[PDB]
């Protein structure tokens, strides 16, 4: 159970993630600003995808990243245990 | 029962901005498969709800509000945005729970010679309620003078064709947009999932 | 002798912003003091010319371009500026060697009933050369529909009336632009101009 | 002959002087980036008040301000002898 | 910038930072229950060393991790922007 | 640097502390039982008193005493280099 | 921030000022001809003292004066964001 | 019962004690590296004398100090109640 | 960390740095006569840009050129460990 | 004329140059403490190999490097314009 | 019973470190004033075995290894160092589970003549095993060409003399050394300690 | 002239640095071609001097000094330095005004079987004093027996052979070294270069 992160700009995050499960069909990862009922945002990548790019981050602001599993036979999320908090600026 | 969405996100053609579709799902089991099979998303935000336990949502109706926009405008499609889509055409709650799904539709809608059947209000002479629709064809009295219905000098035939075009760039290409509000019969802190 | 000055800043009907008034004067004397009653300007503005050398500038004419705008759209006065007024109204070059004069005229020009004779044009099929002047009446053509010279649905009257209003805000009022662009006969750190 | 600069923010500055001129109709404040091509431009202020504020100039930048007294006798433009430049935060 | 979390097992974490700051003293690694009106565990580490391992985490819990960079010379820290959540289970 | 402790009861342990931090803001002194999975106990004193006093500590049992000083600005704790372990009458 | 300037006697001028530097050292008041291909004159006060003087300038030269805070710690000198051009 | 710690420089300590035996032959004062498998050192001080200096610890690491009273008639060891964990600068 | 020169002109000096730091505001650009006690040229430029010119030095002075970041948050000033001597 | 300087580590620095010197037969890297007595020690590379790497500098001093080209035809040293001055810490 | 530690630590010849005596102790418990009267130590330090519970541990024997050192070579009397009397006189095992006791000689061991009695071994083929003793003095062969047993030039005799003078250094003084390795009976968790 | 370092640096055979070479040269040119055509230099040092403006240095005399050690010995060919090639073979003095240039000899003065030809000097009554050269072979009394000119226990010989194999570490390799010291006849600071 493996997570990296690189910001690559202050408003730009690339996350790798490797979780122990199969058949992953998606990977959901969800970003939002840490609570005020703020917009959550999710970027969907197919199951063979292991990193992904977040851009577009407001420059002030704590973000909550989670990455989840989705399995098309249980139509089911699940989440990855590791939680990124990031500090845009 | 699995939700319709297969019909919402499939279609094949979507309304006009000002002639948005409004399909009402009762209570249903929503199939992530059909809506992440058309990632990647401009934007998939939820508000009120986290978008991956939208299964878990003690929901009674399910409203799909179902358009297409320039890529530029998906941006209006928020809560307490403003501009001639959210003023005119579309406008969301400022308490709104649900999901803005948006993705580029630049290789269905478009056409080389251009498609000009996906049509915004372009005047209006006071903003939208929030899910107000208006499909008048009013002449639009900018001016003094009265227009008598007829378009002229300054009284505008309200509706404007976009033009789209592949080779346009990727902020005027068309996105197609589908809104689901929900009726939450309590807050999203209580569960009703699957059995 | 003494610029007309009087007749460009004093006149009681300035150009709508579609028929700029281009006043030609020769070489002459700046009286500071009847632009200075004017004053608190929004702008006075100059472009490779020191505002207070003015007279010290050695021209053989200076051009002077009136009309009307809104506040909101003075900032498109500029060189290099993008918007309706500078791309389709008023394109100032980008090596603009002159002065833009803009003032409030909220009470020279507004009226509770508002002030509807001032134009601008909102469509055109191209961008504005710089200092050109467009009369033309023609309805612009936004669809794939040949317009048959008449107004209707993508066919638009290129034309609309300003409403000015003494209640709009500092912004949306409307402000008379003055600009004065030299025809240099010396670069301004020549020593030249009145004993 | 005095000049006072205050910079309320890093992008605004508010400018006081004293010119010991016999009489003035305006003082003109003028601006403009440092040996630029940039816009040069004015404030005027009726002889009365001896204090003008500038703001919006562009942040990151050296700007120079100077101030010049008018006579309407002779519609020439005296400078003050004090020139301030600013760089803006 | 760079954050890179491994869970070697539900109660254990490996952390590896590379932090751009121009001189490091101590990096501070902080971590508690996410309810943050909680008892703090603190390590300390050498600035030369930027691999950090934690143990014995409480299985079931949301554990927060901060990595802070103190500097001796005018008492500086640096939060790192980026912050793990782990649910230990 | 220095820390003082009397065992002014078997239950009762004085504190007192000088460290070079002045950026304190708090000092909390955070008290458990070794590993026990016992709760960590945390006092808060405000950074003027450089002194502490512990009570009710169970008889027979091993304390740790950490002394933490806290900088709101980033939620820092910076652990005091010299810790106690008390072993109570 | 502020700076502050009386010229009194035409040559000799009258400098105060405030900035947000705490660390500040010492102030160095560094005058010239402008661009004038010509020496520098460097004028050095106590951290403590927000005025000084200078004096001796010539007549009819345009000169720059700048403000820099001073801090030993490996030689800053820090212009402070507002300048003065003075003309004889 | 009391024990002062004075860290006189990031490598060494400076202790003193006291603990409430009546007539302590030596007290001997022990110190190591936590936990791990590690040289256990000890300076032998007469009963008389209440102070010691610890000299050479290996930087950046945690040392725990414990101080013992012998009885040389009873030949056993009392430990002092309080311990001393120290990180090494 | 690195300092790249290029001198564009006998007096024209293009300087270039990449520093490591958390957070810049500003680079502040000292540079004058090597042998001190002499006027300081500072430029200001703001930590957004890792390049700077130098332009009208003395042909055939030794000149030192040192960049310093700076950030506000506590008037924290660190000196690049690269300095510049140029002979002009 | 170019120079370019990377730091490697604190003791270590890597020089690049380019200089209008026709036919150099070797590059000579002159280094040494600033002003005292010192030595001053010299690289030598071949005229093709515009780059050289230097290791071992002492920490917290300052160093002076010096490029000189070297001819063979002429038997003279002609200096590199640009030098450099570093800090090892 | 009480430990013939007076023998090993008050004895009145110390062994030469080439030939460093061990003593074979049962088990007993450690008189600690034995140890405490030689006070201040060098070093007393206890690998695995923590010093003030010697008499807790649970032993068969401890084997007293008795030699006399400089003080500056008392660092090398440790598990992993490295220098001429680790390698080529007493080396301690990685996993020691004893204690180095080192006390100040000089008084006793120092002439204002010099010592010279003590020997070390300057030269060996190969690093001693641990616990490993060699009385040899064939000529050690430094170089090319077979001493033949003769010492001179490329082939040293392998002993040399320690000059221990009182004068020297507390760097080059005698130190006395003393290790204890114990025979732990099986887990060291096990307490025997006397009633 | 120039410099007749080719016979100081590509010398056939090296000294040993207990016998090191002096060579005494008359004023002359560096041909610093001869120099560095060595490259690359473990050290090429210079105290007082300016290398690259040797030939700037007035001077009358240069003494070469040229000897082969270890490279981990290098070091001590400085002044200042201490251990047995500064103690007893070779001495710099502190207020030395010259260059220490060493280069790895492997590829000469090795040999797969060890070249064994290399003498230093291990051990003297007392330091030596600056250039001072010994290369006496009286027996070394280390202890309170004389010798009586035959060596055995506390009589060493006082010269080693150094081991030189190719396989050896870089640190235990052979390099030759050349100090050159000058006789300056004013200071550093004065030119007398070539005209």
């Amino acid at each position: 159970t493996k997570l990296e992160v690189v910001a690559a700009t202050p408003t730009s995050l690339l996350i790798s993630w490797r979780m122990p499960m199969f058949t992953v069909d998606f990977y959901v990862i969800q970003y939002g600003e840490t609570g005020g009922n703020s917009p959550v945002q999710v970027q969907v990548v197919p199951g063979s995808t292991r990193t992904a790019t977040i851009s577009g981050l407001k420059p002030g602001v704590d973000y909550t990243i989670t990455v989840y599993a989705y399995v098309q036979r249980d139509n089911l999320h699940y989440p990855h245990p590791i939680s990124i908090n990031y500090r845009t600026g | 029962n699995l939700c319709p969405f297969d019909e919402v996100f499939n279609a094949t053609r979507f309304a006009s901005v000002y002639a948005w579709n409004r399909k009402r799902i009762s209570n249903c089991v929503a199939d992530y498969s059909v809506l992440y099979n058309l990632a990647p998303f401009f934007t998939f935000k939820c508000y009120g709800v986290s978008p991956t336990k939208l299964n878990d949502l003690c929901f009674t109706n399910v409203y799909a509000d179902s358009f297409v926009i320039r890529g530029d405008e998906v941006r209006q499609i928020a809560p307490g945005q403003t501009g001639n889509i959210a003023d005119y055409n579309y406008k969301l709650p400022d308490d709104f729970t649900g999901c803005v799904i948006a993705w580029n539709s630049n290789k269905l809608d478009s056409k080389v010679s251009g498609n000009y059947n996906y049509l915004y209000r372009l005047f209006r002479k006071s903003n939208l309620k929030p899910f107000e629709r208006d499909i008048s064809t009013e002449i639009y009295q900018a001016g003094n003078k009265p227009c008598n219905g007829v378009a002229g000098f300054n009284c505008y035939f309200p509706l404007r064709s976009y033009s789209f075009r592949p080779t346009y760039g990727v902020g005027h290409q068309p996105y197609r947009v589908v809104v689901l509000s929900f009726e939450l019969l309590h807050a999203p802190a209580t569960v009703c999932g699957p059995k």
